């Protein structure tokens, strides 16, 4: 019984752990896209919206 | 849907329409035929299963401004209802645009406005534009308004009109028009928002990186503003407010509801690149004396409620943080009454950005509507010059002539007078 | 390696020692990792190419190899001085070569 | 066979509902278009609580939509799990909200009431028994706090046994989201303490705090912010839906923790909320647990415990546990901080355990609260309104509507003594 | 099961901690990151005293750091062993230090007080027992001399059994790193004098000269220096976490050691020390061990014994080792130099041995004393502190504060009658 | 994290502008453009994607300094808004550019820097940069102080000024804006340093072997010294010296604040590999009168409190033995109420050398800053001279004429008086 129950219990924390990991991955990614739509926003502004292009 | 009904009077007013109708068919994706290459039904409605067209009516007593957007690309667009011009225009007199010509057309537009509310099932709110030197925007819009307040009663009607400036002026009876509208307005509007030209001369120039700019520029940013106060009616948002809202929240009193308008952020496109532009940032921006599009300081007087609309990546984590600090900052003053004194709303949907303009894309936004005692620096300069005129009573003999009695002259001027110390009377504390 | 007391030094720069021996140790244990800051989030389980820049930390002390520039008598010649330091420049990187 | 209808009001109730059965559905195992796809027959005894089934394997939650304008109705339906709802139940009107108690309650509301209480009679009366209602609402507002309390007053008349819980959002102390509140939460105070028999009280800020003290979320949302909501009013009810050790449901939690009729507002707060690093230092235990429930900064609501001193409180556990264990703590948690609780009342703590807990966690908790700090809460909107009445403040806009000044003598009066009651019982 | 609790204040407080984690986390075989990657089944018996674990086979070191501004923190997480300490045990302000002991005792010291203590709290009461706490700081700073005393005091309210054992740094007489010592070290013994249960006193100067004279260092950086005071910290709890012959813990060595509450300030010495090439040559045994603990040069803090007279003694014995050859030395170094022990007290001389050693020696001794040659250390002080008090203008930083000049006749005073109390026990 | 702001006056202070942050941009490693080929965030923000700027504030009354940095090299770095210039300059007048023209530009200033401040979660303290002779810098630098105290209160204000040389003069009217500055500096500044420039051109050619320099050597060398200040904030080390450290320890008195500063070793790139340059010999080079950059001998008086700043290969040991020599002497005497007398600060990152440059690749330095008497040498000229032209009242008509009272020129002669009183008073001995 104790055996069958350590098991279990280790079994469990691992996962939550290999979970817990995943989400500091994605968290990581986010701000990778948010400098990447940062630096979108900085391509429109210096070659679409330009002073010689104001009605 | 939830339908909103516009309306346009005087030069100012049509040539700021046609500026927000350029923006709002760009910005729902109408081609300016009407046709297509939703929250459509707030502003426009459908034909036959093509065609759309906007809520509004054009109307000045004079073809000129009109007939610009007859002859336009637009044209096709409107009904040809819409656009009604009179004959001859007011000549800047308020008597002639209220009694002998503006008599001669009030009947003919009121059947239009009413034959449109039959379209708008869920109607909501009127708005109207003004220019307060002008004759028709003066003498036409208190008429308008008078018949508009029997009409449909409780119903929202939203005004957003051009306070005459504390020093650039093009009318010489300018003072005489602000005052005998300002009367009527003050009964029958739900709520106007003032500004003036002088304070987007300043802005526009400072801001927004233009040396000459003209009336074109200042037509866009008003847009803006309107824009993102209709942004809430559309568009999904995660604190929506509605136009009865704006009513119930800003006025204390119901003379008292004259409100000021901010914007940020308003930076040029290669200023933009340079600044982070955050949450936080805007917010402070809004409360410098700079950026009010009323040329009043508000450190001359006391907030009351302020209201906030917030639109783009806004996270309500971060609005929370950023109003409680600006509530630390000694340089702003409550009344005591008002603890809360805010009402924010959060919208997702970005500006939206026009072909050749100067406004840079920041993808979040703020805009504000503040209610000040500091507007009552500005009444006392309009009083200041309307008595300088009355004493030796220099230009009665126009207004006389045309339909007017002089003893709504004192009247008005002491209706005037009767609000100066309702605003110092509403400044006090106990 | 091991953890500087008075009685482990490097014999020129006095700093930590590292050392050959025969022993089953668990300092005798070596972990690999990427260059930078932090890159080992990207690649923490990539195959190593050869030639490949990568640092050598050893497990118990987490800290990386770097060749000292001073030189002894090694009879074998002049044989560089080798510690397990704080990582800085580029001296501290390794790179596998098979020939 | 306990059922449960369940009504939500306004901007913040339809959020918050639409949220809510996101997690019902996923517990129990519902696809979003209504199908049973589960995996343990333990899921399927006792859907009945909340669900109709329609002829086919299509189950329907006993849900009904309240709003004055149908702006977020419609934001809704295009959600995820919008289909589920019948579209018999979304009841709206076509008019402006106007964020006004009085607009809401007499001019509004009195049109909508006569529909609504029948969409109402056809759920209360499909089911062989009924033991209460659920509402959902805010109080700042002016559609949940003026149309709410008015429903409430229709449903206390006509089914006077039935359990009236109520779950409310309380404004905030530093940044509120309207200005006339102490208008609007004074008058709503008046309907509560007489009409409902259970009310919880959540405050934004204090679900700010959680997520940056706890959670270290960088950016929350009102996504998340409604999903630490959802699970107490799952925790709540989850003793009628699953089997356990000790059963306690809305009926018993009423009679343990309320004293007297009027004292019947609560705090809540739920644990385990793990950090997204502190995860790997943190071992589960059932110490672990009763840790965080008592923790003041773990609390929902802004007002803090150690100010005032309890009069009951409730921690119910889910999952598989030791029971000696659970009871063990309360005993620990009540002797070690005795300067909070009061004498005359001994073993304060209330316990109960059930047996399923929440998807991905194999232990959890909720804990329900009763103590005399809500005496600051009231004070705040007293505070307020009272200025806001001393100079006739924004009082014209509510008299139009036809609402007496002596409705406003009546509120403050009633909510004054209620901030009395709880003095005189501190001794 | 006699846990222990670990306090790092200040700059010189973190560099000594954490020079010291690596010290114990050797000795117990455990890896940075904080996994046993260790050489026997005897290191696992007692390691509850120092670390907590975390499920997943990790380690954490029961400590919390404590510091005014936020650069001595990061170098702490940059440096190597910056994963293994728990995230929510660094707690920093946002303002400088000062250096200045007022401002941190009053102005910066009151916000973080609340702050450190619930951080206490988690820890101390995490445990099934709790033997006492550990401090580590410096008499000369700011943020030490000031924060460090200030939690003392509540610790002792809240706990007033457990032992409260602090390691202090004294400020050196011939060239100092500050020049507004005599102010901070003066007002900090009034409060270590009535708070703490005992006190060990290190001056920087010894330890150049012990490294300088003993180990033959050319160029001893700090980091060779805390090796030795982290070496004396190591030896006083070995009693706890190993076996032996005849143990002793703290309380043992306050008991013994401390006739008086007031006569408890100590100063430590380690033996063997012996230069880096030297050692092969060295029969280091038993005998060999106390020539140098006894010895004047040896002597951790600088105040020379042989002007002084000793009160108590104590001695530690680490390694196997012959009980009767301990027991002969405790009697011939008492009997050779009778001058040096009061003649009141018989059997001056504590003892006691332990089973395991450090690493790399096979046996080792410490030394902890307390003696009249401490009036040394106070006179400098406070001839010093009357120099500059002459001129009251550098009082004026601690004015703006809030201190009134009174505090530094009080604080004066006490520690002047301190010092007239060792003189009359001499006789 | 941990963070200062720098503000820089006239012409002084922006050329110094350009020689400090040409050595902070190439020691952090980021090029002008603001990008990338750590201690970052003490000096430079960042706005996303890779771009940085400076976190400091140029001013002064005339375009043409200015406009040199806004066309220069560096022009993309600095952010437009911090670049402020007036109209016309303060032609060497303290009353014309503390009255007249100072207020019409202080009030925009302040935007600037408090604005600037908000981006300021850890902000300790400020630099100011002061040319004592000019009239900006003694005129708006005097109001900028004054307005900075009320604004921020118990924030570090320290100074870094160019006092007047002892002989070599560039302004007739110096004496006056030297005197007049002072009153406002000495109960507003937290902490001022002062260097000359005729002891800068003697080590800039005694100790660095440069013929004739300019000043844009003696920019570097200044640059050199706030460099090592400011590393402790910025690098590890095994002593770190926080700002606030800095104040108290230095300071005996309220008014007595006044440092000198040295540097060392100051060795040409030729030399420089003679000598191994110990920490003992490095040390021993600051003590001599010739290596000050205050032209006033400090064996005419006495040490009131020392700091000294290592950054290199610099052991702690080794650290203790110099001082402790220096000690034993007799040339340099101390207070003897001041038994202990100093500070040292340990820095790990070595000096870095700048191209075109003229110093040399050392790998450990020494930097130094005492209080001392003899600086009492120095009021003493000023005082002097500011007697004689005042008695036949040789340049009163300028000064009135801009706003200035009369009465301010006793007051302020008393005021020096007063100070000088102190540093004699705190001469004395017991
Ligand atoms: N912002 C803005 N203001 C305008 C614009 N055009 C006119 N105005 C303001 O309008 C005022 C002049 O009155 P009108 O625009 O002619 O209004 P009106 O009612 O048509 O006057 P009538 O000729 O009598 O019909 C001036 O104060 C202008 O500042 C515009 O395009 N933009
Ligand atoms: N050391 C040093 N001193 C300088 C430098 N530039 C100017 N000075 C000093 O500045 C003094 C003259 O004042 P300004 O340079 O004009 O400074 P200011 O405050 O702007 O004075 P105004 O131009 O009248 O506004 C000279 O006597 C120099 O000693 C410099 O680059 N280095
Ligand atoms: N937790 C939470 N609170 C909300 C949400 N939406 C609105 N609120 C709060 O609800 C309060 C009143 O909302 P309101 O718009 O007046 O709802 P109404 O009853 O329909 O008028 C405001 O103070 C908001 O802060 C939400 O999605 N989640
Ligand atoms: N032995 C030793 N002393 C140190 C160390 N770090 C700092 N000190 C001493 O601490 C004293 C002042 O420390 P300080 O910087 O003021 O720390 P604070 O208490 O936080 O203000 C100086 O005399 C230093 O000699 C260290 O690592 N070892
Ligand atoms: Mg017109
Ligand atoms: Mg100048």
């Amino acid at each position: 019984r104790l055996q069958a129950e350590k098991e279990e219990e280790e079994a469990y924390n691992q996962k939550f752990l290999a979970e817990q990991k995943l989400l500091a991955k994605l968290a990581a990614h986010e701000q990778a896209e948010l400098k990447q739509i940062q630096k979108d926003i900085n391509e429109f502004r210096a070659t679409r919206q330009r002073p010689e292009m104001e009605r | 849907m939830r339908e909103v009904i516009s309306i346009h009077v005087g030069q100012a007013g049509v040539q700021i329409g046609n500026g927000c109708w350029e923006l709002y068919c760009l910005e729902h994706g109408i081609q300016p035929d009407g046709q297509l290459p939703d929250a459509f039904n707030t502003f426009f409605s459908e034909t036959g299963a093509g065609k759309h067209v906007p809520r509004a009516v054009f109307v000045d007593l004079e073809p000129t401004v009109v007939d610009e957007v007859r002859t336009g690309t637009y044209r096709q667009l409107f009904h040809p209802e819409q656009l009604i011009s009179g004959k001859e225009d007011a000549a800047n007199n308020y008597a002639r645009g209220h009694y002998t010509v503006g008599k001669e057309i009030i009947d003919l537009t009121l059947d239009r406005i009413r034959k449109l509310a039959d379209q708008c099932t869920g109607l909501q709110g009127f708005l109207i534009f003004h220019s307060f030197g002008g004759g028709t925007g003066a003498g036409f819009g208190s008429l308008l308004l008078e018949r508009l307040s029997v009409d449909y009663g409780k119903k929202s009607k939203l005004e957003f009109t051009v306070y005459p400036s504390p020093q650039v002026s093009t009318a010489i009876v300018e003072p005489y028009n602000s005052i005998l509208a300002t009367h009527s307005m003050i009964d029958h509007s739900d709520c106007a928002f003032m500004v003036d030209n002088e304070a987007l001369y300043d802005l526009c120039r400072r801001a927004l990186d233009i040396e000459r700019p003209t009336y074109t520029n200042l037509n866009r940013l008003i847009g803006q503003v309107v824009s993102s106060l209709t942004a809430s009616l559309r568009f999904d948002g995660a604190l929506n407010v509605d136009f009865t809202e704006f009513q119930t929240n800003l006025v204390p009193y119901a003379r008292i509801h004259f409100p000021i308008c901010s914007y940020a952020p308003v930076i040029s496109a290669e200023k933009a690149y340079h600044e982070q532009l955050s949450v936080a940032e805007i917010t402070n921006s809004l409360f410098e004396p700079a950026n009010m599009m009323v040329k009043c300081d508000p450190r001359h007087g006391k907030y009351m409620a302020c209201t906030l609309l917030y639109r783009g990546d806004v996270v309500p984590k971060d609005v929370s943080a950023a109003v409680a600090t600006i509530k630390t900052k000694r340089t702003i003053q409550f009344v005591d009454w008002c603890p809360t004194g805010f009402k924010m709303g959060i919208n997702y949907q970005p500006p939206t950005v026009v072909p050749g303009g100067d406004l840079a894309k920041v993808q979040r936004a703020v805009c504000m509507l503040a209610n000040t005692t500091a507007i009552a620096e500005a009444w006392s300069r309009l009083d200041h010059k309307f008595d300088l005129m009355y004493a030796k009573r220099a230009f009665v003999h126009w207004y006389v002539g045309e339909g007017m009695e002089e003893a709504e002259f004192p009247e008005a001027r002491e209706d005037l007078a009767l609000l100066e110390k309702d605003y110092d009377e509403v400044a006090a504390e106990s | 390696s091991h953890h500087l007391d008075w009685s482990h030094f490097s014999r020129v720069s006095r700093k930590q020692l590292v050392y050959s021996t025969e022993k089953e140790t668990p300092q005798a244990i070596w972990r690999v990792e990427s260059v930078g800051r932090d890159t080992m989030m990207e690649m923490e389980g990539e195959p190593v190419h050869i030639g490949e820049p990568v640092l050598l930390k050893n497990v118990t002390t987490n800290l990386p190899l770097i060749v000292q520039d001073a030189t002894f008598l090694n009879d074998y010649g002049s044989e560089h001085e080798l510690i397990c330091g704080k990582l800085a420049d580029k001296k501290g990187v390794w790179t596998f070569t098979d020939h | 066979v306990r059922e449960i209808v369940h009504i939500q009001a306004g901007q913040c109730g339809n959020q918050i509902g639409a949220k809510f059965w996101e997690v019902i559905s996923d517990e129990h195992g519902i696809d979003p278009t209504g199908s049973y796809h589960g995996d343990s027959d333990l899921q399927l005894e006792r859907i009945n609580v909340y669900y109709n089934e329609a002829t086919g394997g299509k189950y329907v939650p006993r849900a009904i939509l309240v709003d004055l304008e149908p702006g977020t109705m419609d934001s809704v339906r295009a959600g995820q799990f919008g289909q589920l709802f019948r579209p018999d139940n979304f009841v709206f009107g076509q008019s402006g909200a106007g964020n006004n108690w009085a607009k809401g309650y007499y001019t509004e509301g009195q049109e909508l009431c006569e529909s609504i209480l029948d969409v109402i009679r056809k759920e209360a009366e499909s089911c062989d028994c009924l033991q209460g209602f659920q509402l959902v609402h805010s109080l700042g507002g002016g559609t949940g706090a003026g149309l709410g309390t008015l429903l409430l007053n229709k449903l206390r008349e006509e089914y006077p046994d039935r359990i009236l819980s109520t779950y409310s959002i309380v404004p905030s102390p530093k940044v509120s989201d309207t200005v006339v509140e102490p208008y609007n939460c004074t008058l709503s105070v008046h309907q509560l303490v007489e009409s409902a028999d259970e009310v919880f009280c959540i405050d934004n800020e204090a679900l700010y705090d959680i997520c940056f003290r706890t959670l270290k979320l960088t950016t929350p949302t009102y996504g998340d912010l409604n999903h630490l909501v959802s699970m107490v009013m799952s925790g709540t009810t989850c003793a009628l839906r699953f089997p356990g050790q000790l059963n306690s449901d809305l009926r018993k939690l009423a009679v343990n923790l309320v004293p007297f009729p009027r004292l019947h507002f609560f705090i809540v707060g739920f644990a385990p909320l793990t950090s997204r690093g502190s995860q790997q230092y943190r071992a589960l235990t059932v110490p672990e647990l009763t840790s965080q429930l008592f923790d003041n900064k773990n609390m929902m609501a802004a007002c803090d415990p150690r100010r005032g001193v309890y009069l009951t409180a409730s921690a119910h556990f889910r999952g598989r546990m030791s029971s000696k264990e659970v009871d063990e703590q309360m005993l620990n948690i009540q002797a070690r901080n005795t300067s909070y609780f009061v004498e005359w009342i001994p073993s304060n703590v209330k316990s109960a355990i059930c047996d399923i807990p929440p998807r991905g966690l194999k232990m959890a908790a909720t804990f329900i609260g009763n103590t005399t700090a809500f005496r600051e809460l009231f004070t705040r909107v007293d505070s307020q309104f009272q200025k806001m009445y001393a100079r006739r403040a924004f009082i014209h806009w509510y008299v139009n509507e036809g609402l007496e000044t002596v409705e406003f003598d009546e509120a403050r009066s009633n909510m004054t003594d209620l901030i009395q009651e709880y003095e005189m019982y501190e001794t």
